[PDB]
């Protein structure tokens, strides 16, 4: 068996010993067995087939990525969402537009938003430094 | 015996004092306001068998008598540091503090743990209640502070989550 | 003054102390979670960088633009900043450090260009008047690579389109729970790394379809991954600075109650005295 | 004036006053009964003299001593009020008992940080006693904040100097426990009388790593340290 | 005298419901101020939209105030008060704007006013 | 506390507003006039009704002045309108 | 006498500017004392730093205080102080350390002292 690592840019998606996998390489659908010669290819969005040693199958969905084979380890550098050239350009256009027009979005941290407002309300008009005669 | 307001007694003593022109003290209460309540609540006593036998001249011999007292005090804005409220906290054996922020929230009776205590404690508590209720008070106090921290802090650990929801069941 | 107003102020300072203690606990937990999300990012970048190292400057080489030191007409910057205040001196230490070096550069007649992560930097550089070509904001405590693609796509495109000649990321480096250093680092053209693939003369890859087509995507994925890593390190540093800030603020509040209560005691005694003296000395 | 009789017989006496504040207050009540003008915060005009003519008979004459232990109540949590402000002018030492040290199961529940004595001076107590007391105080008041680091960041974050500081602070804290002859009723352990030398040695020891080789529960409730080791022997 | 055994569970539950709504709206005011209104859940946006209408509907044009505002005054029986608030809280009026409730009087006059705006 | 009880209104002049530059230092919100609009010309009666509410909403938001970078751009509108009318 | 007709418009506006920003500094001190100075807006740190400069520049060494400080006294004409304060307020001297302004006479003695740090 050989060791398979499926990793995204964000977090790791699998790690364990495998008997075989079947992956949809960009040029053609391919299958990797122990000792496979070093290979390097892109891969298309789609499933990937694993058989965990003792033959136990499973399927994983990928948005694409790159498959890198060495004799004893194979790794699929997956990615989080579909990649292309129209889609990335859509994202680039929206990002320029949000700067050209100074569109400011909020975060979602409701906890900080509550504590910050309770603190701003509490700390107001105390005037204590006029009252405690702290020089400062 | 349950004195409905030992506060409205202090006020009437003040009135009838300043009308005899006796010199006042803090809060304009007469000088000896403390000696007013002290000589009242100190009659709430448990008295042993020899005292009862020697008082009733041998008509009762095995019994011990007693007189519990529950004086009621009114506090402005929950201030327990005022003249009269703090006098009596020094005279009695404990206090039950009834909290308005609880009472207005439908928690009734609004007994505030932590700040309320009984200085005779479990010696006065029946064995079964002493056994079951041993931990309730500090559990509620710590739940009541944790439930304040939780106001800001979403995504709590599931140890503190199991503490909070349990304290909430019991409350 | 007046004893009751001072009591009403002491109550509010105690309330503020009770708020900042909670904010410190919250930040101290989010720091641990964020530095979990941090160290989970090492494998992808490490294993992609070994591949690039073998493929492009090991036992053979390619003449891709990103890898070689063309001259510098203008320089691009990717700026990582927070979305939330109360972080302390983090963001503006970072921005002063940036400004120093963007000034150094523009002294040479070169222009500098910026892209912004986070809204604090956006507001700051829109106030000072630096050029911002693209931005992303409102990521909060959940940064994701799906959102970073935009600005770094812009900067890369403008790189190989010739309009930029060097690309930096400016960000805070979470080193210790108590210390965090603003750093500027270079990610185009690609900084040389150690461990040349001398041991890898033993293999070469079956490139499918072609090596020159792959390296061109590998480098983009690598740059995006380093930007993401910078964003997440800065996100851990944000918590690790907010927590120390709220610690300090809780101790300042606690140190101010001690003065407010001395003023309160003095006012209490003055009121008792001036009332009782009015009763006694006024009567007969 | 009973204690003064025992003093005149050449003895040493210990005089307990169950609350000096209520003495001041009975003085105020009598004063207002006699009709004299009030002074600072409603207290009688003769506050300081009524206090002094008492506190001035409690002294060490050539024949004998009276030593006083006086329970003090401070009104309104105010150390400025004329009553405490007058009493404190006479006290030589000050021991504070704390609910927290009690809940931690150490007895007697004295607080080592807030307790004070104006006899802690090299001139009157010697240099070894002085600097030993000062050392253990600084140990405990660093531990006081290392505990709040640990509370929020967890034990792992501390330097391996501070982990030893904590391990020693915990043993100093334990060693302050003692079994009283009167506490037997509660805990069955026979009470110990610890001569001063033994305390100075015990803390000189713990504070400098000697006896780092035995566990903290070997100090708890033990007595002298030449018994702390022999308890450690058989855990 | 605000307890079920004197005023009835109808009136009592309506009163405590109105207090609950306004309390939650007070909580949400500052999340709104800091994060804007589009960040709320869409049942929280209903708490806000109903709290504002409840807050309007408690106002009323008095007869004696006819000399300050020039508007004629209104007398509202307890029946119509309970029915109005118990209706607002239950979403029977989520289709009206807020200003339809201000200085209106009975609830039947909120609908008659909505047509006019 | 006697004259505040006898009179039909109050104009509260404050020294903080006076120092800060707001002259005359009238503090609305505290100051009152029980005759109200009956003592005005109907134009002023008409227009001044919106000033009261502008300032009321400002005084409700005023606490966030020292965090105004954080705020959302509806409350920022309201807050800057309050500042300009003040 | 501090009135535009009695003292001239420029002097009056200078005095009122000094008061305005020393007061705006007073309002900020509570949030500085609690949250530390770093939470201030970027154009509020400017106000704090100008107020702390003005506070020093109000200091002066007297001819009768030599006995206490050694440093010789100064006599600062009016024409010159109302120029120095305009300089500080308008940000002309916004590049000097605070201690340049402590116990000097004219603004021209502050700038020199800044050469020594």
């Amino acid at each position: 068996t050989y060791h398979l690592d499926v990793v995204s840019a964000e977090q790791q998606m699998f790690s364990g010993l495998v008997e075989k996998i079947q992956v949809t390489g960009s040029e053609g659908e391919l299958g990797i067995y122990p000792g496979h010669a070093p290979l390097l290819t892109a891969i298309k969005p789609g499933m990937i087939r694993i058989v965990k040693q003792h033959g136990h199958e499973e399927f994983i969905y990928l948005s694409g990525g790159i498959l890198e084979v060495q004799p004893g380890n194979v790794t699929v550098l997956a990615d989080t969402a579909i990649r292309g050239q129209d889609l990335d350009e859509a994202r680039a256009m929206e990002a320029k537009r949000k700067a050209e027009e100074h569109i400011s979005s909020s975060h979602g941290d409701v906890d900080y938003a509550q504590a910050s407002a309770e603190l701003a309300k509490a700390i107001a008009q105390l005037r204590v430094i006029e009252l405690t005669k702290k020089a400062m | 015996i349950i004195y409905d307001d030992l506060s409205k007694q202090a006020v009437a003593y003040r009135q009838i004092s300043l009308l005899l022109r006796r010199p006042p003290g803090r809060e304009a209460f007469p000088g000896d306001v403390f000696y007013l309540h002290s000589r009242l609540l100190e009659r709430a006593a448990r008295v042993n068998a020899e005292y009862v036998e020697a008082f009733t001249k041998g008509e009762v011999k095995g019994k011990t008598g007693s007189l519990t007292a529950l004086p009621i005090i009114e506090t402005q804005a929950g201030d327990v540091s005022a003249f009269v409220p703090t006098n009596v906290i020094s005279i009695t054996d404990g206090q039950i503090f009834l909290e308005t922020n609880l009472f207005n929230a439908g928690i009734r009776p609004a007994v505030n743990p932590g700040i309320s205590v009984s200085r005779v404690g479990g010696a006065a508590q029946t064995k079964i209640m002493k056994k079951l209720s041993g931990g309730i008070r500090t559990a509620l106090a710590q739940y009541r502070e944790l439930a304040a921290f939780s106001q800001f802090a979403s995504d709590l650990d599931d140890a503190t989550r199991k503490q909070l929801d349990h304290g909430q069941k019991v409350t | 003054a007046g004893a009751k107003d001072i009591r009403s102020k002491i109550a509010s300072v105690q309330n503020t102390q009770k708020i900042t203690k909670a904010m410190e606990m919250v930040a101290a937990s989010k720091m641990r979670k964020s530095q979990d999300r941090m160290a989970a990012s090492r494998p992808y970048a490490e294993t992609m960088r070994k591949v690039i190292g073998h493929l492009a400057h090991g036992n053979l080489e390619y003449k891709h633009p990103y890898l070689e030191d063309r001259d510098v007409k203008r320089v691009g910057y990717l700026v990582v900043s927070t979305d939330r205040g109360l972080a302390g001196g983090l963001n503006i230490n970072l921005f002063k450090k940036l400004l120093a070096e963007m000034k150094t550069w523009t002294d040479k007649g070169v222009q500098a260009d910026l892209a912004m992560i986070g809204s604090k930097g956006v507001s700051f550089f829109n106030s000072v008047g630096g050029n911002v070509v693209a931005q992303v904001t409102g990521m909060g405590d959940n940064p994701s690579l799906s959102e970073l693609i935009g600005p770094v796509k812009v900067m890369l495109q403008a790189y190989d389109e010739g309009r930029l000649d060097k690309l930096y990321i400016v960000s805070n480096k979470f080193i210790n729970t108590m210390s965090q250093v603003p750093t500027i680092s270079q990610l185009l053209p690609l900084p040389a790394s150690d461990d040349d693939d001398l041991k890898h003369k033993s293999w070469d890859y079956l490139y499918e379809p072609d090596p020159k087509a792959l390296l061109d995507t590998l480098l983009r994925r690598y740059v995006e991954s380093q930007v993401y890593q910078g964003v997440v390190e800065n996100l851990a540093s944000e918590q690790a600075a907010r927590m120390v800030a709220m610690k300090a603020a809780t101790d300042n509040g606690g140190s101010l109650i001690k003065e407010l209560q001395l003023v309160y005691n003095k006012a209490r005694q003055a009121s008792i005295t001036q009332e009782l003296t009015e009763i006694v000395s006024g009567a007969a | 004036t009973m204690a003064e009789k025992f003093r005149d017989e050449g003895r040493d006496v210990l005089l307990f006053v169950d609350n000096i504040y209520r003495y001041t207050l009975a003085g105020t009540e009598v004063s207002a009964l006699l009709g004299r003008m009030p002074s600072a915060v409603g207290y009688q005009p003769t506050l300081a003299e009524e206090m002094g003519v008492l506190q001035e008979r409690i002294t060490s004459t050539k024949t004998g001593s009276i030593t006083s232990v006086q329970a003090v109540y401070v009104p309104a949590d105010d150390l400025t009020d004329p009553s405490p402000a007058t009493t404190f002018a006479h006290l030589d030492a000050t021991v504070v008992l704390s609910r927290q040290i009690a809940s931690l199961g150490i007895y007697p529940a004295v607080d080592p940080l807030d307790s004070t004595s104006r006899q802690l001076d090299p001139l009157v107590v010697g240099q070894e006693h002085y600097d030993t007391a000062r050392g253990v105080q600084s140990i405990l008041q660093r531990y006081q904040e290392l505990k709040d680091i640990i509370a929020i960041l967890g034990m792992d974050e501390l330097s391996e100097e501070d982990k030893l500081v904590v391990a020693r602070a915990r043993k100093i804290q334990r060693f302050l426990s003692q079994p009283f002859f009167v506490a037997e009723v509660f805990t069955g352990s026979p009470g110990k009388y610890v001569s001063l030398k033994d305390t100075i040695r015990g803390f000189k020891g713990i504070m400098e790593g000697e006896y780092d080789h035995l566990p903290e529960q070997a100090f708890y409730m033990v007595g002298s340290i030449e018994e702390a080791v022999e308890k450690a022997k058989k855990l």
